[PDB]
DNA sequence: CATCCGTGAGTC
């Protein structure tokens, strides 16, 4: 609501990532975003 | 910068053998004592039981009333059996004993052609009441030979075959005197040693290695 | 330049690559092709007709993928999608 | 040695002389 | 699977069970090691599987109180003075004490050393505590441990995680032809074999009367006779070979209590799981990557590995609606060479050798009066033969099934054998298998360092001593400080020594290293026996020690030094290894899980009533399941065909399977795969829940799916 | 290869024999080339031998977590009934030979074969189609024994000297073929650094430019180095045309070796080249010298030394909290520093105590395998332990493994440890079910199309500026940078652009950015690529296996799935918050976020944290 | 409502989708798997599934 | 079934195919055949030199672009056979612009250049050039630490005097039969510009025929071929 | 923000 739909994907995959990182474990940021994109694929019905 | 024909000593006990041979190239002893090694222990042509049979057992897995051992453990102990034969077909030997009594390897009948070199050797523990009749097959071959064999033959059900061990080596190694003085009277002197099995001797073993080894590095003298 | 393709590796998958827009565009390509080998064989037999035969030597024993797949490295067969 | 009580062969034993109960 | 096995079994505790809890129900709570399981219930013994915290071993000197709690006892103190009056304690009873550690220094009379020591207080806390305060110690230092537990040497070298595969492994320990006795061992081995039940004690005093490998009888010295009957190749449980061999010769004296005759896994009335080996530390030409084993040709030769198993087969004739089963010689279109090794009855002949696919037990019953095929009608009246009434039900050997038949038991309704309702004959066959060991096999020490057989090369090839002594297994080095595991280590290090015997230097004194030595140890001989009891035993420094005592060869030669290592020939190239080489010799099992039994595939086969794909199992033949996950990987690579192939045809497609098969005997293509049972079994399955479900055409009618609607 | 049982192919080419039997009329019909089969007459072992000719197989190990869990293997017939295995897929199926087993799969179709040959055959799939970096590379013994040979010796026997009074340069070899001669007489070490002229390895860059100019290096031109003889068996793998490395193979540079050789040379160049490393590796493993006794694992001679020091700084800790003048929470909490403190103390000990000859060390900082920590834990001490709750136990285990520990020791690592492994069985569990999720969310996710075209991207923040000057390169760059393509064209300072779009960034192109100054690059992107159903190729640009631009119709969302799952184990936030992030749940922390940009008014309480902001353009 | 129904909460996916009377185009990846049809991915597509392999015109039966 | 030879060739090498051999017998011939090429076969080769211009080493012989080490590895690499035991000296001498060759030396009687194309000093003008040269006969390898008084300019040369060069082996598994437990050994073998690799193994072949004979003497007794 | 009912939970 406050940054608006790109940048709370951009936050998701980072977020994400900073926790793959800390075990040492590397994963291209393309993977993330695949998964991160199906979450935002749909929209509500605010008026009908 | 010298050139001299190698020889062939020897420095000798009853059962084991010290070959010295020398002079040799450098660094050429270990990896020539050892092309004897590999041979002896593996194809060196000997003899040994390979199946046997029983009066009353009709496979591997029982006893025979009185006996302190079982048919297994019969069989095992026939394993350290140190036999050597002359004929180059399959013979056939004997052993019968019975009451109370210990039984040895003394106690087999070899036929011609045919010696004990370890009567010593306990076979089984017949007690009071104890009868064992036994047969065996003795046959000549190399090397190590698996008991399931004999069994796909067409063999009577009757005959349960032995694993048949039949290179007469014991155990053997060697060591090297490589002299790597500054100068050119730098060389390799080897000192191979061979122990067998009373079957044959030491020098016998290592005579039947060398008929072999050169039969094969001849192959690498006949031209195309 | 590098040491004889020995076995499955037979023909080099990447110069296979060249004459096909991808990897699975390959698969498709040489099975079928495959499938028309084995055809012709067959056929042969008692059917008249039959598909082109083998445009190589077909070695001794050799699989229908595999004459297909050596065949596609040398050009010989045409590629549609 | 260690547990001399059946009728065991001798198994000696690097210890602390351990005679509480046995097993 | 083996004595130890057995006996430990009888020991377990579970929290599983009615009235106990579930396994999804059990939290990580319930599961880790709890303070007051000390002496009680052992930490290191449970299961590496789901099971794990859920199943345990009870302790050693741990019994049960009528009350239904575990008691473990404790040596009382009065006032820093140890008693040998001994008191079981409860739980919560030991809360409200204070117990010394075991090893805590004792005067000879039976006073503290220290004021100070260490010990174990309620809720898991330790700390100091004046000797005043002490109530009790520990009974030993090995109080906390099962059965399986104390058998490991060096226990307190090897961390929990490949001690407790160590603990769990020596269960799946298989008995060989004859066993050896661990040259380290930890004085455990002993009480295990007898308390076993599994090995021939003595009940009263006496002497040998007459021995037998059948039989063994003790003539008492009260004038009666008992005579204690020998198991002899029994089948157990798990296939393998309960086989009891008498120990003491004929008219030997003997007394109360003395193993007279121990069984599988026994040597001498002592744990025997495996074999004493000559090991090498050393990487070796990748065959012993990734935990992998290589082993001398000389395993294989003189049956050092090898093991005895035996299967029970098992098939009746029943009555059926066309007549009953018979049990007849005369099996229809079988040649007199396949019937060669039956009897009269049909039955096997003892002795006789059994391949898979051969006849065991030659069964026909009566088949369905249905209208045999008028395209085999034809073809019995050109060859005049008429065909029988009796389909082949005969019972053959299994796949993978072979070896020798060492018994038939019969049990005929006939012969007043009272059978279940409905049976006439059943028969039994027992078939042996002598196993040498092969690649595959799983072999471990018994410090969690299991690995699989890699290579078995010829003798010749073997890492030598400098004596052309071939070592027996060439373990690999880099899998063992990961796993931290090196009493493994210190087993090879003791097994040499015990193996070459030694002797300290007594001139100019005994020495301060082996002054806590007891006398009986500063000598021993050749193939010596010794105990490394647990959280006591050999000591880093008496090891060190002692591998300077070791004693020469046959040839006045030492072979190893005060490292442990030793000089190595490659057996291959003949030059000798660059750097030292650690070898010794390590105990070694063969566990229970052999290739001969793993290993399985399948054509086709039996297929699923429901479902109408395959079966499985290595019983009923059955093949190998591609999963969700594995489809996953299929969907990844983009082998679209490959995997519809795996669930189609290769599966559920009841005229595609059919299809196939002839299409690659005649050596044509692979047609295309059609309609999965598994989805007309679905679409069945939502109708009988009210859901109308309707397959499309792209037009909009509802198509058949190889069925129709009516009413 | 594969070794698959001759006993086990006899069954899966089952109908696939009796049809080359009654072929060859070893059977008259099918049904006694059934009974031939069953009979396992000596005929069909002839016969089998032809039926499986390049016919693949393949080879599953479960669970399976990522693609590389299934590969394809020429079948190789072999005596015995255990199934063969090449030592480098055992990085893929994470397969250890602890009585593993593997399932086995026969295709049939036509196409079958196909998709086997060509997309799961294992000398293709060499890189992890999740972070590209080599799987089938050298791992244990195969590491240890490159960086064996690879290592410089100072006082090695044979070392090259220079000339000093009447002996002239010794050292100094015509040919490798007379280093060899050398080592063989027992004169040279191949380890012993020394001078040589080759005549078949093209030299360094850096040295080529030098001696040639560039003029084209040609296999028979001479050059001489200063490296060691086993330095120079090592580069005839890689082998002609690739330049030559001198250093010691840590597994780091041979994993950046065929990363590079990926990139450039073909892939039947990198499976046969990879397999020349197996090869070596092994026969140079066996005559290392690695190998662990008592002797070479040794304790620290300060042991008790460091030890007192710190038992001693805990009693003061012990005495002052029994004066009450400490918390309790602060005094474990401080009694864990000083003992967390002991341990490193005791770790640098061994380091230098220990000699980088020693096998323990060796396989350690060779990168073969193993911790420091397994090291530091097997030869000085355990340390601290997890307390159930999860806290680190006050009292530490000062003995080592080595030393053994005392009982009460004992019980409580096998508190931790029996725990470890529990958690160790959950996390799968939570991990797997994590997997199946991704997957199922990400179904209709496939490359559908070539372009989308749109400009669409994202800033990628590829180097961050330094304020003492130059530059620095950013953490964040291999794992969100170097895999995109350009969706707008990255211009310097000046009006030069340095890489053009629609062009795939690679290694030296990044450098050419790096060093450009740009410190900012938008790359397209799955998330700003818009096409009707899926995605197109373009943004989602080089797939991590092929090292080229991802073909159409990969169904990456499985694919990426996967790549997620699978290292899922390794965790300690840890996998909760990785499973909170991917079900977009109200996080526990739930940290605020200014709704408007502006001023902040830090107005805190000692009760409560109250922020206030004021609106930097007007606002409330 | 296929890949619906194979993945969680299976009773809940049925009684929804039956009232909602939805239909399902067979096309997607856990769809076609179930039916037994092709993947919609891979070899699956009909970019490269529909090829014509043919000899070329200058290859010629000897 | 007896054994076979093969060849796959080059000019100046081959690789040599033996099978079957019998189960463990590949790694038996293996190492020792190999020893034997490297190390058991006589020729020639230098010992010793002497530089005219050269006092010490460092410097480099005036006219000449060469430095004094790289000149001494050509000329290990040059290739030559003496009749003599006996060590031989030749001398080759030139001055002026251009390159010396090994067609420039002057050989002794019965001693013959085998690589007369060989580079080994490239001269300037005003570049005068004379050295003498050493030649002995031996097998193998020999350090120039022992030829180091062989002393106005005498300068020790690795003698390398075996006639072949550098001898690779492996041994992979043929299946005979049922057994594939029979071995294969493929032998790689580079020797010089002087004698041709199947010649210099079967004087190899031949010269450990003589060895084993010490041992076949005592009884000729049993083998099977 | 906190309860109550129903539904998930690695593979062979
Ligand atoms: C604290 C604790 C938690 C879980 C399980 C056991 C323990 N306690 C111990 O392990 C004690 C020994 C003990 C067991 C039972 C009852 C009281 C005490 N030992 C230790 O914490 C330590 C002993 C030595 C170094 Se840390
Ligand atoms: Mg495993
Ligand atoms: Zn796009």
């Amino acid at each position: 609501r406050v940054q608006g739909p790109r940048e709370v994907q951009i936050h998701l995959v980072r977020e994400v990532q900073e926790v793959y990182r800390a075990q040492g474990v590397s994963i291209h940021d393309k993977h993330i975003e695949v998964i991160v994109r199906q979450m935002l694929r749909r929209v509500t019905i605010i008026d009908s | 910068i010298s050139q001299r024909p190698t020889l062939s000593e020897d420095v000798l006990t009853d059962n084991r053998s010290q070959f010295v041979i020398e002079p040799l190239e450098p660094g050429f002893g270990y990896t020539l004592g050892n092309s004897l090694r590999r041979t002896l222990l593996s194809s060196i042509p000997g003899a040994a039981v390979t199946s046997i049979r029983i009066d009353g057992v009709l496979h591997e897995f029982t006893t025979v009333p009185g006996v302190k051992e079982d048919v297994t453990e019969i069989i095992l102990n026939l394993k350290s059996l140190v036999v050597s034969s002359e004929e180059d077909e399959p013979v056939t030997m004997y052993l019968r004993k019975q009451g109370p009594g210990e039984v040895t390897a003394g106690d087999i009948v070899p036929p011609a052609g045919v010696t004990v070199h370890n009567p010593g050797m306990h076979i089984a523990t017949l007690n009071d009441k104890g009868k064992l009749e036994v047969e065996l097959v003795v046959e000549r071959g190399r090397g190590y030979v698996p008991a399931v064999q004999n069994r796909a033959s067409g063999a009577e059900i009757g005959r349960i075959p032995v694993d048949s061990i039949y290179s007469p080596v014991l155990k053997v190694t060697y060591k090297v005197d490589a002299t790597r003085v500054e100068q050119r009277t730098d060389f390799d002197k080897l000192i191979l040693d061979v122990e067998t099995k009373n079957s044959i001797s030491p020098r016998d073993a290592l005579a039947s290695a060398g008929k072999t080894l050169v039969e094969l590095f001849g192959l690498a003298r006949e031209l195309n | 330049g590098y040491d004889t393709p020995l076995g499955i590796t037979n023909p080099p998958i990447d110069e296979l690559l060249d004459r096909v827009s991808s990897k699975y565009a390959l698969v498709i390509y040489a099975a079928k092709r495959a499938r028309q080998i084995n055809d012709y064989y067959n056929q042969l037999g008692e059917g008249i007709l039959e598909y082109v035969g083998p445009l190589v030597e077909p070695g001794l024993q050799e699989k229908p993928l595999s004459i297909a797949l050596r065949e596609i490295h040398a050009d010989l067969l045409e590629h549609t999608e | 040695s260690n547990n001399s009580v059946p009728g065991a062969p001798n198994r000696v034993s690097f210890a602390k002389l351990r005679e509480p109960l046995e097993v | 699977n083996n004595p130890l096995s057995g006996l430990t079994h009888k020991r377990r505790l579970s929290a599983l069970g009615p009235g106990g809890l579930s396994r999804e129900r059990a939290g990580l709570e319930v599961r880790d090691v709890h303070p007051s399981h000390y002496g009680r219930m052992c930490p290191i013994e449970t299961p590496e599987g789901p099971n794990i915290g859920l199943i345990g071993s009870l302790s050693v000197y741990a019994r049960v109180n009528p009350f239904g709690f575990i008691e473990t006892p404790y040596r009382k103190v009065v006032d820093g003075v140890v008693s040998d009056e001994i008191v079981y304690l409860t739980a919560d009873e030991e809360d409200r004490h204070v117990v010394a550690q075991a090893n805590s220094p004792i005067d000879a009379d039976g006073r503290f050393v220290e004021p100070r020591v260490l010990v174990r207080r309620k809720a898991g806390e330790v700390e100091y505590v004046p000797s005043s305060e002490v109530d009790y110690m520990d009974v030993s230092p090995r109080q906390m441990v099962s059965v399986a537990t104390a058998m490991i040497p060096f226990l307190e070298h090897d961390d929990a995680n490949r001690a407790l595969m160590g603990a769990n492994m020596q269960r799946q320990a298989v008995p060989l032809v004859r066993s050896e006795a661990p040259l380290v061992g930890t004085g455990m081995e002993l009480r295990a074999a007898i308390d076993a039940g599994d090995v021939v004690v003595a009940e009263e005093s006496g002497v040998i009367e007459e021995v037998s490998a059948d039989y063994i009888t003790v003539m008492h010295d009260n004038g009666t006779r008992r005579t204690y009957r020998m198991r002899k190749f029994a089948r157990s449980n798990h296939g393998t070979c309960a086989n009891q061999c008498p120990i003491v010769d004929a008219g030997d004296r003997v007394e109360a209590g003395q193993v007279i005759a121990d069984g599988p896994c026994t040597d001498d009335g002592e744990m025997a799981l495996g074999k004493n080996l000559l090991v090498a530390i050393m990487p070796w030409e990748g065959h012993n990557y990734e935990d992998a084993i290589i082993l001398s040709n000389r395993l294989v030769e003189e049956d050092v590995l090898t093991s005895i198993h035996i299967e029970e087969h098992e098939i009746d004739a029943r009555d059926t609606k066309l007549g009953a089963e018979e049990i007849t010689r005369d099996i229809p279109n079988i040649s007199d060479e396949v019937l060669a090794d039956l009897d009269e009855r049909g039955i096997v002949r003892i002795g006789a050798e059994v391949r898979d696919g051969d006849i065991l037990v030659g069964k026909v019953t009566p088949k369905g009066e249905t209208e045999l095929t008028p395209e085999e009608r034809l073809l019995r009246a050109i060859f005049g033969e008429k065909a029988r009434e009796v389909r082949d039900t005969s019972l053959k050997v299994p796949h993978g099934e072979s070896g020798k038949v060492i018994g038939i038991r019969v049990f005929s309704r006939e012969d007043e054998d009272e059978l279940p309702a409905g049976v006439n004959e059943l028969v039994r066959v027992y078939v042996a298998q002598k196993r040498k060991i092969s690649d595959g096999d799983k072999l471990a020490g018994r410090h969690g360092n299991k690995g699989v057989i890699g290579k078995i090369l010829p003798v010749e090839d073997m890492p030598f001593l400098a004596d052309g002594t071939p070592v027996d297994i060439i373990l690999n080095t880099h899998g063992v400080p990961r796993r931290m595991n090196i009493g493994q280590i210190l087993e090879t290090h003791l097994g040499w020594c015990a193996h070459s015997g030694w002797k300290v230097d007594a001139a100019k004194g005994v020495p301060d290293w082996a002054a806590r030595l007891p006398d009986e140890l500063l000598e021993a001989q050749p193939n010596a026996i010794v105990s490394t009891p647990v959280f006591d035993g050999a000591q880093e420094a008496e090891l060190q020690g002692l591998l300077s005592c070791t004693l020469p060869n046959r040839d006045g030669d030492v072979l190893v030094d005060a490292d442990g290592k030793a000089m190595l020939f490659d057996g291959r190239s003949g030059e000798p290894f660059p750097y030292p080489v650690t070898v010794g010799y390590m105990y070694i099992m063969k566990l229970h899980h052999l290739v001969d039994d793993k290993i399985h595939a399948r054509s086709t086969g039996p297929y699923s009533m429901i479902t109408q794909q395959p079966l499985g199992g290595k019983a009923q033949f059955g093949g190998q399941r591609f999963g969700e996950m594995e489809c996953w990987a299929m969907q990844a690579y983009g082998a679209a065909y490959t995997l519809q192939e795996l669930l189609t045809i290769k599966s559920d497609d009841t005229v595609g399977r059919v299809k196939v098969y002839e299409a690659i005997v005649k050596g044509e293509n692979i047609p295309e795969p059609g309609i999965p049972e598994s989805f007309k079994v679905l679409l069945k399955e939502l109708q009988s829940l009210c859901l109308n479900v309707e397959v499309l055409s792209s037009d909009g009618a509802a198509i058949e799916l190889r069925e129709g609607e009516d009413e | 290869q594969c070794g698959l049982p001759k006993l086990m192919a006899l069954e899966l080419f089952k109908p696939f024999v009796m049809k080359r039997l009654v072929d060859l009329n070893h059977a008259q019909n099918i049904k006694s080339a059934k009974r031939m089969v069953e009979r396992q007459r000596p005929q069909v072992w002839d016969v089998l031998e032809e039926v499986i000719a390049e016919h693949p197989v393949l080879l599953n190990r479960a669970p399976t977590l990522h693609r590389l869990g299934i590969q394809a293997f020429e079948p190789m017939l072999v005596e015995g009934k255990a199934i063969q295995l090449h030592p480098l897929v055992c990085e893929a199926f994470n397969a250890d030979f602890d009585g593993d087993q593997m399932a086995v799969h026969l295709p049939l179709s036509a196409e079958a074969q196909a998709e086997a040959r060509i997309l799961m055959l294992s000398s293709n799939n060499i890189l992890s189609p999740a972070s590209g970096r080599p799987l089938a590379m050298p791992r244990l013994d195969m590491v240890t024994g490159l960086y064996y040979l690879t290592t410089e010796v100072p006082g090695d026997t044979g070392e090259y000297q220079p000339a000093s009074g009447d002996h002239p340069e010794t050292g100094v070899y015509s040919s490798p073929a007379e280093a060899i001669m050398a080592a063989d007489r027992g004169v040279l070490s191949v380890r012993a650094k020394i001078k040589v002229r080759l005549t078949q390895l093209r030299p360094p860059v850096e040295i080529e430019a030098e001696l040639f100019g560039h003029s084209g290096w040609q296999p028979g031109d001479a050059w001489m180095a200063e490296t060691t003889l086993g330095r120079v068996m090592f580069n005839e793998l890689l082998p002609l045309g690739y330049p030559f490395v001198n250093k010691q193979m840590h597994k780091k540079v041979q994993a950046a070796i065929i990363n590079d050789l990926a990139e450039r040379y073909p892939m039947i160049v990198v499976a046969q080249t990879v397999d020349k490393l197996k090869d070596a590796g092994f026969y140079w493993a066996t005559r290392s010298g690695v190998t662990v006794s008592m002797a070479d694992v040794l304790v620290p001679p300060r042991k008790k030394e460091i030890l007192d020091h710190y038992e001693e700084r805990a009693d003061k800790v012990e005495k002052q909290f029994q004066r009450g003048a400490l918390n309790h929470d602060e005094r474990n909490e401080a009694l864990v520093e000083i003992w967390k403190e002991a341990t490193d103390e005791v770790g640098q000990a061994l380091r230098e105590h220990y000699p980088d000859d020693n096998p323990i060390i060796t396989i350690v900082d060779s990168g073969a395998t193993g911790n420091f920590t397994q090291t530091r834990t097997l030869a000085g001490m355990k340390g601290l332990v997890t307390n159930p709750k999860g806290e680190f136990i006050p009292r530490p285990v000062k003995s080592s493994f080595r030393e053994g520990l005392t009982v009460l020791e004992y019980f409580i690592n096998t508190h931790g440890a029996r725990k470890g492994l529990a958690d160790t069985a959950l996390r799968t569990a939570d991990s797997g079910y994590l997997t199946r999720r991704l997957v199922d969310v990400s179904q209709d996710v496939i490359v559908r199309e070539h372009d989308c075209q749109t400009e669409r991207g994202i800033v990628v923040e590829l180097a961050e500026r330094a304020p003492d000057g130059t530059l620095i390169r950013d953490p964040y760059i291999e794992t969100s940078a170097y895999a995109r393509t350009l969706g707008t064209d990255a211009v310097d300072e000046a009006g030069n652009v340095i890489v053009e779009r629609g062009q795939d960034l690679g290694d030296p192109e990044i450098d050419a950015l790096l060093a450009a100054g740009i410190t900012q690059v938008k790359v397209r992107s799955v998330l700003t690529c818009a096409t009707s159903t899926g995605v197109c190729a373009t943004c989602y640009g080089r797939s991590m296996a092929t090292g080229k631009l991802v073909d159409i119709g990969e169904a990456v969302g499985i694919v990426a799935a996967q790549s997620i799952g699978e290292p899922g184990t390794q965790l300690t936030g840890g996998l909760p918050r990785v499973q909170e992030l991917f079900e977009a749940r109200v996080p526990r922390g739930k940290a605020p976020i200014a709704d408007v940009t502006g001023r902040v008014r830090l107005e805190d309480g000692e009760r409560f944290y109250k922020i206030t902001i004021v609106p930097d353009d007007g606002g409330e | 409502w296929l890949s619906a129904a194979s993945f969680q909460e299976t009773t809940r996916v049925l009684t929804d989708a039956a009232i909602n009377c939805r239909s399902d185009k067979l096309n997607g990846l856990k769809e076609n798997v179930i039916i037994g049809k092709l993947i919609p991915a891979g070899t699956g597509i009909n970019r490269y599934r529909n090829i014509a392999v043919q000899p070329t015109e200058e290859a010629r039966a000897a």
